[PDB]
């Protein structure tokens, strides 16, 4: 209960939704052989729906009046409520693989403009200084500190413009 | 790498053990002394963890043969690995601190003749008494050698107090290994393997403890 | 110099001769710089006189019987009624606080910011006997002396009863009674475990 | 087949390669780990 | 030059006259963390303080913990002692850390401060007195002055013996905090007492009979 909430295993709309999704997988599993192929199947759904109503008890999701969990995005009611897991952490999690591919495409062009021709190289890609940036930008924000702590990160009023 | 005395006659040395460290013979097979800076220091230790070492057999064997023998001591048949739960005149912190302020005098006074040789040989309180001069870190001399010893073969004396040392860390190695696994008196363990030499091995030791 | 701290070891080239109390200890090079060492130099003869003041009484309670040092700062909490040579003082806590922190500045920043002296001859002398011709410097020396003594003295006074619970003479006393169990070793503090 | 392998490191090759790594590693995991929602320990 | 594998390229900037000279170069750089000398000048200064407050703590985890098990100590598990001696304490854990912050903090920044300029603190007028002794050594990371009372620097000989030594047993520390971590969640015992759990049948009570090497 942040805002009107619920927890999910406190509230019975969120087992009501339960109990609704495992009887139309019943009523779909009673035309079947017991052990045939698809019986199997329907079952397996039924245990990956049980394990997952399990897990989202489970972490604290928050239900709201539709039995549904809710993401609290909001840090100091994540932080303090135990909800960091919903957005906080996966927003650290998201960046710094964003930031990754952010930084070895940036330094595959750096590396790649001072050649003969640098075009053909980005239609065709040199696989192994590719493999190397890949390998060796695990540590992004470090060394892109390192460079905005330069000034080798951005570009001066070298750049192209119009008419100011 | 001479005609030195060799702990495997036959086989190469590494050099640097040449003969004028006292009583060597080239073994060290893990090339520990390369560095001579760490040489000195070792053979500093090599000295000091002997003596005590030769006072620790010392003062484990002649308890326990006049005990065996039989005296009438206030301890007399304790165990050498049981001495520190006996009682005496005062609890044994009180005979840790004075050990550990008697020590930090003594041992202080080696170190600075270790970093500077000759430069201790002097009394704080009777500045009359002295070491004399030319002693090397390691042999003191003077009223430590009180008995007029070192006065010529001086280098056969230092081969046979490193041989003795050598020895009784063995000894005291054995002491520590030998009352861990059988739980015995280290006599009584000459003793049992004099009973019988051949039904009491290292091996069938072990095995039955096995 | 007079005095090695150390013999065999060679004198810092920082630390003057003529210098009071001089023996070359300095392992940190702590007073390598000649501003820091005057500074020092004034710093270690004022903690001198207050631990040889402080030190005297600590003592001179036990040896008149009044407590001891520690608990004389113990009436501002669970009653009141200081004493002195059994005398009452009819004062409470923050009126002698106030009046600690007033009647100290107007003496110690009278002293510290009109200069950097530390032996003003003229009315701290009424007796006279730094004239600075020949026994200054014997003086100074024994003063120094007695108030690296008294500096010692005091942090033995803080550990002791931080360890013991008990006053310098009420724990010299059992050091005298029982030489060889009431040490700092038969405690559970000072050696951890013999 | 040096020139096979220019032709495997062209854009389209490497993009169809390296986004069926990214998927059938995506895949992988969310057949190992069902229906992650939210950041579980 | 003792690399930490023998048949690689060691990278470049880890054989410049710079890095060569730095304590406990073995050529290990693999992600090119330190490619530029400033960045490998800061992230120096990192495995010094990240390997020696590891060597205290791993040393604050297993010396009373040998001297637990051995007797003539009750210290708890190294994951038990916040839980205990919070009780035993004069104050809570929050205006204890507040107390941690504040007197750390009034280091550190002056640290900060001295890797960014080398130097810095020994400007006179700084302290009363006692900033003559700050301005470190010659290279940054190893102060000396008050940090070093037993006088160890004083020599210019075996000096890089010192070095190499602190950051070799500062790196085995560093992994065995991160083991004593890691040992800690994956079986829920103490470290001497996973240790005695291998010493009494090591081909069957380790890494493998547990869910973290899971196939
Ligand atoms: C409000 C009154 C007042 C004022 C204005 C001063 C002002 C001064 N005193 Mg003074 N003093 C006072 C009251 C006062 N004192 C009282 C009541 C006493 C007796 C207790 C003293 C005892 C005293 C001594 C003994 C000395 C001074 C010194 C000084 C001067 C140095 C200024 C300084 O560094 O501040 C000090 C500011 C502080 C915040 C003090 C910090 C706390 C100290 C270090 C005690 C902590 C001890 C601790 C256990 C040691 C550190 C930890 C260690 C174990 C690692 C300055 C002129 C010194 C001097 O003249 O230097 C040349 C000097 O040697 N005074
Ligand atoms: C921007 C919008 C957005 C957002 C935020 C999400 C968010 C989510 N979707 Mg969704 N989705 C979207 C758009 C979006 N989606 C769209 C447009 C569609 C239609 C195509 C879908 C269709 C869809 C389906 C069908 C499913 C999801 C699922 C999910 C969940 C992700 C679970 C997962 O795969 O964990 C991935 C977790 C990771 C930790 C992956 C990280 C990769 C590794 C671990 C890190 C790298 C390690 C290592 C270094 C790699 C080795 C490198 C190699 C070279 C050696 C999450 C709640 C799934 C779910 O459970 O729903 C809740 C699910 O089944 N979505
Ligand atoms: C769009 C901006 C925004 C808005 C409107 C709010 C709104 C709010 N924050 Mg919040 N917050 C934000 C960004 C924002 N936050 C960011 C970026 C951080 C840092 C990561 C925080 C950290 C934070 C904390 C630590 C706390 C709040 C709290 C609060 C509430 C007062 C309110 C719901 C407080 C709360 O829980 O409500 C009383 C509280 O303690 N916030
Ligand atoms: C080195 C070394 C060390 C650390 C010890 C340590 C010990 N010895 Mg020991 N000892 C040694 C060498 C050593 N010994 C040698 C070389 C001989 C021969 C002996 C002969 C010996 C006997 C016969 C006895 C001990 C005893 C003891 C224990 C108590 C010491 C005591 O009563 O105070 C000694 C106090 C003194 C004031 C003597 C110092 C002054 C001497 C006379 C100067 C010469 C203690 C564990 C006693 C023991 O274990 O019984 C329980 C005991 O009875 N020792
Ligand atoms: C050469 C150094 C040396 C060695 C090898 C030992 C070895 C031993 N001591 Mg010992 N001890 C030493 C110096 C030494 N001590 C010193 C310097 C003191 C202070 C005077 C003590 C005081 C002491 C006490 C009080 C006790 C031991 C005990 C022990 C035994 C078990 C303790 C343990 O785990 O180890 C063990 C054989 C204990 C013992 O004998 O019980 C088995 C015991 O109660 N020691
Ligand atoms: C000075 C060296 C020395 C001597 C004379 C002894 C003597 C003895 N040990 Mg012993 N021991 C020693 C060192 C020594 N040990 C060391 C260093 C350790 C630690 C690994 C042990 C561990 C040990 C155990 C665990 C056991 C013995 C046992 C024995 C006894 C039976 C012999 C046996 O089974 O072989 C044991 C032989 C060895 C372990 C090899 C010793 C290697 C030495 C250093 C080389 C030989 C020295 C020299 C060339 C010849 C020695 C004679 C000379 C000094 C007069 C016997 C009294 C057993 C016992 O008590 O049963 C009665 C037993 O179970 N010892
Ligand atoms: C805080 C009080 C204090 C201060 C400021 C000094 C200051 C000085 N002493 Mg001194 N000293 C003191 C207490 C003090 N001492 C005590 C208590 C003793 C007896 C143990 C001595 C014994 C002594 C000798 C024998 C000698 C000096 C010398 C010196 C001078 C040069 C060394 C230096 O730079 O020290 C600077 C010192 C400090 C800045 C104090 C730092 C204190 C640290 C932070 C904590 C110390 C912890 C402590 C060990 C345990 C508590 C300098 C004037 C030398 C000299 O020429 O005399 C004038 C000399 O040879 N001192
Ligand atoms: C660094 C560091 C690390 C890795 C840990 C790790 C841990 N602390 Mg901890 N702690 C730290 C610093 C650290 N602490 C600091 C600086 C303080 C002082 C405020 C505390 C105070 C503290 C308390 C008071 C408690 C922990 C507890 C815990 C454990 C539960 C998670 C865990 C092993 C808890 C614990 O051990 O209970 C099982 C606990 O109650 N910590
Ligand atoms: C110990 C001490 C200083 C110790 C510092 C030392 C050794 C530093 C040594 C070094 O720096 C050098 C020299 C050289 C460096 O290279 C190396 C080291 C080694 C670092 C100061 C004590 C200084 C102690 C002082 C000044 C004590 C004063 C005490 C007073 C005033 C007490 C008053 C009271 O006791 C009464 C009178 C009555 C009670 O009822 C009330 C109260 C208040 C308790
Ligand atoms: C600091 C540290 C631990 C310090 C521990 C402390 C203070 C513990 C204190 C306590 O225990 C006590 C005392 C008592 C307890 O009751 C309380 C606590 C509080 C619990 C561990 C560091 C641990 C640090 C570790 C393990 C770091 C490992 C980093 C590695 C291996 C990186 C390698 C690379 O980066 C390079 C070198 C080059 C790249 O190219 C390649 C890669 C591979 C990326």
């Amino acid at each position: 209960d942040i805002a009107g909430l619920t927890p999910c295993s406190e509230s019975k709309a969120y087992a009501k939704l339960e109990k609704k999704e495992l009887k139309t997988l019943e009523k779909r599993l009673k035309q079947y052989e017991a052990d045939s192929a698809p019986a199997v199947a329907l079952k397996a759904t039924m245990e990956r729906t049980k394990a997952r109503f399990a897990n989202y008890a489970k972490a604290g999701l928050l239900c709201g009046n539709d039995g549904l969990p809710h993401l609290i995005a909001d840090p100091g009611l994540a932080l303090k409520y135990g909800h960091a897991g919903e957005v906080f952490i996966p927003t650290f999690g998201f960046l710094y693989v964003a930031g990754y591919i952010g930084y070895v495409g940036r330094q595959y062009l750096i590396a790649v403009k001072g050649e003969a021709k640098p075009t053909d190289k980005e239609i065709i890609i040199d696989v192994p200084l590719a493999t190397k940036l890949a390998w060796q930008g695990a540590g992004w924000p470090l060394a892109a500190v390192q460079e905005l702590q330069r000034g080798t990160l951005l570009e001066k009023e070298e750049n192209i413009t119009v008419s100011p | 790498d001479a005609a030195l005395p060799s702990w495997m006659p036959g086989a190469d040395l590494p050099g640097y053990l040449n003969g004028t460290l006292p009583g060597d013979f080239g073994f060290d097979p893990l090339y520990l002394g390369q560095d001579p800076v760490k040489l000195k220091w070792y053979a500093q230790a090599e000295l000091m963890n002997a003596r005590f070492a030769m006072l620790a057999v010392a003062g484990i064997l002649v308890p326990e043969l006049l005990s065996n023998i039989g005296f009438s001591w206030p301890g007399a048949g304790v165990a050498w690995y049981d001495a520190g739960k006996f009682e005496y005149f005062a609890p044994a912190s009180s005979l840790f601190g004075v050990q550990m302020l008697l020590f930090a005098w003594v041992e202080i006074r080696r170190y600075q003749d270790f970093v500077k040789p000759g430069s201790a040989n002097q009394d704080p309180i009777f500045t009359n008494n002295k070491l004399p001069d030319g002693n090397e870190p390691g042999y003191p001399g003077g009223i430590f050698d009180p008995f007029g010893w070192s006065k010529g073969d001086i280098k056969s004396l230092k081969l046979k107090e490193i041989k003795n040392g050598r020895l009784a860390m063995l000894a005291f190695a054995g002491f520590i290994g030998q009352a861990y696994t059988t739980g015995t008196t280290p006599l009584k363990n000459l003793s049992t393997h004099l009973a019988d030499p051949w039904s009491t091995t290292v091996w069938q030791n072990d095995l039955a403890r096995l | 110099k007079a005095g090695n701290w150390l013999p065999g070891s060679d004198a810092p080239a920082w630390l003057p001769d003529d210098l009071p109390g001089n023996y070359g200890f300095d392992p940190l090079s702590l007073g390598k710089e000649p501003a820091s060492l005057k500074r020092f130099t004034e710093s270690e003869v004022i903690h001198g006189r207050w631990a040889m003041l402080g030190v005297a009484g600590s003592l001179a309670v036990e040896l008149l019987g009044y407590g001891n040092w520690y608990d004389a700062p113990l009436w501002a909490v669970n009653g009141g009624k200081a004493t002195w040579f059994g005398i009452e003082v009819p004062f409470d806590l923050n009126a002698l606080l106030a009046f600690e922190f007033v009647a100290m500045a107007a003496a110690e920043g009278q002293r510290g910011d009109a200069g950097g002296v530390v032996y003003p001859g003229g009315a701290f002398d009424p007796l006279g006997f730094a004239k600075d011709s020949s026994k200054s410097g014997e003086l100074k020396l024994k003063e120094i002396k007695n108030g690296r003594l008294a500096m010692v003295a005091f942090l033995g006074f803080v550990a002791q009863h931080a360890a013991t619970g008990k006053g310098p003479i009420a724990a010299l006393g059992e050091h005298l009674a029982n030489p060889w169990g009431a040490n700092f070793a038969t405690n559970g503090i000072s050696v951890p475990f013999f | 087949m040096k020139d096979f392998t220019t032709y495997l490191s062209t854009a389209p090759v490497i993009a169809t390669i390296w986004f069926t790594f990214t998927a059938g590693l995506l895949i992988e995991i969310n057949r190992y780990f069902p229906d992650p929602l939210v950041f579980s320990f | 030059r003792q690399s930490w594998l023998p048949g690689s390229q060691i990278p470049a900037h880890l054989d410049t006259p710079a890095a060569q000279a730095l304590a406990g170069n073995f050529g290990f750089d693999p992600l090119g963390l330190g490619k530029d000398p400033v960045a490998l000048r800061w992230y120096q200064q990192a495995e010094l303080i990240h390997c020696r407050t590891a060597m205290a703590g791993v040393a604050g985890i297993l010396i009373p913990g040998l001297l637990t098990k051995a007797g003539a100590l009750n210290v708890p598990e190294w994951y038990d002692a916040g839980k205990v001696a919070i009780e035993n304490s004069f104050a809570p854990w929050g205006s204890l850390l507040a107390v941690q912050l504040f007197l750390c903090g009034f280091v550190e920044a002056k640290r900060w401060q001295d890797i960014r300029k080398p130097g810095s603190q020994g400007e006179p007028g700084s302290f009363l007195g006692f900033e003559a002794s700050l301005k470190g050594t010659s290279e940054l990371g190893y102060p000396g002055g008050p940090f070093d009372p037993l006088g160890l620097s004083k020599e210019a000989d075996k000096w890089a013996d010192w070095k190499l030594k602190e950051v070799k047993n500062g790196r085995l520390a560093m992994l065995a905090f991160l083991g004593f971590v890691a040992q800690k969640y994956a079986t829920g015992a103490g470290p001497v007492d996973n240790l005695a759990a291998h010493l009494k049948d090591p081909w069957h009570v380790n890494y493998a009979t547990n869910g973290v090497s899971l196939p």
